[PDB]
């Protein structure tokens, strides 16, 4: 998705703050859509990282954020 | 069967902004290495001292980096990316293990290999012996299975899933490219 404020902030703010926000947004989508995947998503955020998802989540209107679950876990 | 895409409508810049994200200030990767831009590794050491990081980044960018965390512009992120992409694309073609595979496969499968090399280096891709052997033989199912039988797949499963799907199918439908 594209959100002007979150795009700019995620590109520039303190890593820890940005990762907290990305993780919260991902976990909200997980809870809404596929709540059974919560722990699996968390494992992959820990092993694979969090920051990389800023662009698809906030800086790209061509990405539908519902697809972030598959983006993280692969299904 | 499943169609291949010999001229996929996606650039590596697009693919890697998606997979690597986009930062205009320093962050640290999962190995603790200072990074910026689109997966631009500033130093291959787990340095946290921003004065040191900024001095190195200043040389790479060409002007004095300020701030903590240090900051670059979008133009500078683009310039760094173009160079990193050029380096990887040259080296993936020449390496004696990965290169012959790259030469033999279609552009979609090349992008899969390039994506891996941007993540782990050309030398990292070269460790996928079984996968690369299978690709050179056209045994896409064996290559797919080998790629998923890896620490890479367990640690970055989402990215490895969509990349291995390219290896299997020869198209970029796993990245939304019809
Ligand atoms: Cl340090
Ligand atoms: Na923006
Ligand atoms: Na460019
Ligand atoms: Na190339």
């Amino acid at each position: 998705g594209y959100d002007k404020d979150l795009c700019e902030w995620s590109m520039t703010a303190d890593q820890t703050e940005v990762e907290t926000q990305i993780e919260a947004d991902i976990m909200n989508i997980v809870k809404r859509d596929r709540p059974e995947m919560k722990a699996e998503v968390q494992k992959q955020l820990k092993s694979g990282g969090v920051m990389q998802y800023n662009y698809v989540l906030y800086c790209d209107k061509n990405f539908n954020n519902k697809n972030i679950i598959a983006e993280v876990v692969g299904e | 069967e499943i169609p291949t895409d010999d001229n996929p409508n996606m650039s590596m810049a697009e693919m890697l902004r998606r997979d690597e994200g986009l930062r205009l200030k320093v962050y640290w990767d999962t190995e603790g290495y200072p990074t910026i831009g689109i997966g631009h590794l500033i130093m291959k050491q787990p340095v946290r001292d921003m004065a040191q990081i900024n001095k190195v980044l200043s040389k790479q960018v060409g002007r004095e980096i300020t701030g903590n965390p240090g900051s670059i512009t979008m133009e500078e992120a683009t310039t760094l990316f173009e160079r990193d992409l050029a380096d990887m694309q040259r080296d993936i073609k020449s390496h004696s293990k990965v290169g012959p595979v790259w030469q033999a496969v279609n552009r979609s499968r090349q992008m899969a290999l390039e994506n891996m090399a941007f993540q782990m280096g050309v030398g990292g891709v070269a460790k996928f012996n079984t996968m690369l052997t299978a690709m050179l033989a056209g045994d896409w199912e064996k290559a797919y299975k080998a790629g998923r039988d890896s620490l890479w797949y367990q640690q970055t499963k989402g990215r490895a899933s969509r990349v291995t799907m390219i290896i299997l199918t020869g198209n970029l439908e796993s990245y939304g490219v019809e």
